[PDB]
């Protein structure tokens, strides 16, 4: 049997959301002088004349 | 008719190598003025009388808003 007093529900959620996708779209990135770039120790890479 | 005529045309001497000089003076000209609105690094300028192109190197990713007002 169909009661309507017993049958109401109050659904509950948010107002507003802003759902993003690509997320390394808003770093800006950039390299340094590839001359001057370091290994993982101290020294650069192709330093040798 | 003769007609006043200030300008360069072909079928001179230096026409090949003097205007050369003219394309990579003026296209240095303008990439200095375009520079107040971007941030880049000009890869290469290469000049052949006058059809010529330059390969400029962005910051981020080139998006479809960067290649309209670049050419504006």
């Amino acid at each position: 049997q169909f009661d309507f007093r017993a049958s109401m529900h109050m659904l509950t959620s948010n107002l507003t959301f802003t759902v993003y996708s690509d997320l390394l779209a808003f770093v800006s990135a950039d390299t340094v002088e590839p001359i001057n770039a370091v290994a993982f120790d101290n020294m650069r890479i192709m330093n040798e004349l | 008719k003769k007609i006043q005529y200030g300008a360069v045309a072909s079928g001179e001497k230096q026409t090949k190598a003097a205007n050369s000089i003219a394309n990579l003076a003026l296209i240095k000209t303008v990439l200095s003025r375009i520079s107040n609105k971007y941030s880049f690094a000009t890869k290469i300028i290469r000049v052949d009388g006058d059809d010529n192109y330059a390969v400029l190197q962005f910051n981020t990713e080139v998006t479809k808003q960067m290649v309209q007002d670049v050419s504006n």
